[PDB]
């Protein structure tokens, strides 16, 4: 075989070459582009590797060979490719490049605050002299990144909001839902503004749709068009929450908020930093006093919500109002590291 | 004064410092109530009092600050001191706290002069203990030093942006002096690893 013939010549040197020659084309048709890079660097193909390595994103080495013998093309592979990586937050790795090859002050240090780097932005205006930035890069980018998180910090509260009671079905909203047809039960994302959207509903986190209750084939690639078909035909002829209704979304009520905090903590550590260079240090402590809050609301309400007890395949205990229904594991997130001028 | 005096005797110093603040009032906070703050550790009190007031929370952050930094509250120290622009506390704290890149862009925006002499030293303690790559570039950022960077970047075990900054130098050499050296000794104990 191809896998047994390559094999055979861990020993040998001109038949590893000559199975290189004929199975490189195969190998990169196979899957794993990295393969295909290796293979054009064993066999001189020194063009097509730039291709391979653009094909998947890989840079430093394409710069490096377009250093090494093209000079005339270094350019190509840079400037063009920067924009696609640039359109999806990857902020950092395009000022990195623009920067490091194309020789940029103005725009590098804008994306470097983009990217709450603001230390390092000031100190390449300070390699190049400027200070400038302050104002027309540095201002517009710590008010935006300020602006942000007093959005997203902001978020959090109103979905924590309407979680507290017993009977989930009090978010003067999702009661009056059936959920039949057009049930969301998977893709559910918020608890504050639930189901809106009579048409089209689509929620505002769509990074939590599970599928498993949109059909037999668990997927329906959207539970507002899909059967939406699962156990006992969910209608209004039930009872509490507890009876047959939404039973699953309970361990993802949490699992939607852990992670913009986690992800987002070092970005408001620097912005704190940042924005209290500008001799307010208030908005610091607006930062301190909001990340506090939420953290001491959601962790409080937390405190209502216990195991699950017994896992079980199908929901149990119906009467919602006394048998425990909104059980949830308990998170673990902790709080900010703590400063003191901003007290 | 009177409130002032019972409070201080009955050990409720905080209320004790909020009368005290009245009676100079209309000044500058001369050093009875510097004193009692220092004495009393009464500093977010004797803050807060004049969180509005920045004529006094000048003074305020000074004594803060210079507490802070006598009490091993680098960090916070440090950014009060630039905030009231002592430059030299600010640098000593930065540079203390392992800042390094505010201290190199500092160093390198306002006094020049120093730039041969810290940057390096820093270069020096933060190999010491398992920190590489951030003093791996600073010998390159203004010291122009390949040699001296890319022994970072194989020692780290960072081969390919070994090689890549071997090459951006166009250093054909270092592939076989820095590269081919570490990245043999590298494999060799990651093997017996």
């Amino acid at each position: 075989l191809y896998k047994h013939g390559l094999a055979l010549y861990r020993y040998d040197s001109e038949k590893q070459n000559v199975i290189y020659n004929i199975y490189a084309k195969h190998l990169s048709s196979n899957q794993m582009y990295t393969d295909a890079a290796v293979a054009y660097e064993m066999l001189g193909k020194l063009k097509e590797a730039m291709g391979a390595y653009q094909s998947a994103k890989r840079w430093r080495e394409a710069m490096s060979i377009a250093v090494q013998k093209f000079p005339e093309e270094v350019e190509s592979v840079a400037e063009e490719l920067i924009s696609s990586l640039t359109f999806e937050h990857r902020y950092v790795d395009a000022a990195d490049i623009q920067l490091e090859y194309l020789d940029n002050v103005k725009e590098a240090v804008a994306l470097y605050c983009k990217a709450y780097r603001y230390d390092i932005a000031s100190l390449v205006a300070i390699k190049a002299k400027k200070d400038e930035l302050l104002e027309e890069v540095v201002d517009p980018g710590l008010g935006e990144g300020f602006g942000i998180i007093a959005e997203l910090l902001a978020d959090c509260k109103g979905q924590i909001n309407s979680q507290l009671r017993r009977l989930r079905e009090l978010r003067a909203k999702k009661e009056e839902n059936p959920y039949a047809f057009y049930g969301q039960e998977t893709e559910q994302a918020d608890d504050v503004s639930v189901a809106p959207s009579e048409t089209s509903t689509q929620e505002s986190f769509f990074t939590r749709y599970t599928g498993k209750t949109g059909g037999t084939a668990k997927t329906g690639a959207s539970r507002r068009t899909a059967k939406n078909k699962r156990r006992e035909e969910r209608k209004r002829a039930r009872g509490k929450k507890g009876t047959i209704y939404e039973e699953e979304y309970l361990v993802q009520s949490v699992g939607r908020l852990i992670e913009r905090l986690n992800q987002t903590k070092p970005d408001a550590v620097r912005v704190v930093e940042g924005l209290c260079r500008r001799n307010m240090r208030e908005q610091a402590h607006q930062i301190q006093k909001n990340f506090v809050e939420v953290l001491d609301l959601l962790k409080a309400n937390v405190k209502e919500i216990y195991s699950i007890s017994e896992k079980d395949r199908e929901r149990v205990n119906e009467n919602g109002e006394v048998y425990y229904i909104p059980e949830i594991p308990v998170p673990e997130i902790h709080d900010f590291p703590k400063s003191h001028i901003v007290d | 004064r009177r409130k002032f005096l019972i409070d201080d005797y009955l050990g409720n110093y905080e209320k004790a410092l909020e009368h005290l603040s009245e009676i100079d009032k209309d000044g500058n906070v001369s050093e009875e109530v510097i004193d009692y703050v220092e004495s009393h550790d009464l500093y977010k009190h004797g803050l807060a009092l004049y969180r509005y007031d920045s004529e006094k929370q000048n003074v305020i952050y000074n004594i803060y600050a210079k507490h802070l930094s006598s009490n091993q509250m680098y960090t916070d120290a440090a950014v009060a001191y630039e905030m009231l622009g002592k430059l030299k506390e600010a640098m000593g704290a930065y540079q203390s706290a392992k800042r390094w890149r505010e201290a190199m862009s500092i160093a390198v925006q306002k006094f020049p002069e120093e730039v041969e002499s810290v940057a390096e030293e820093l270069i020096s303690s933060l190999t010491f203990e398992h920190r590489y790559v951030d003093a791996a570039d600073i010998q390159l950022e203004y010291l122009d030093n390949v040699k001296e960077a890319v022994a970072l970047y194989c020692k780290a075990y960072r081969y390919d942006i070994a090689s890549l900054v071997a090459i951006k130098a166009k250093k054909d050499e270092l592939l076989e002096e820095v590269v081919d050296p570490g990245l043999g000794e590298g494999f060799g104990i990651i093997a017996e690893l």
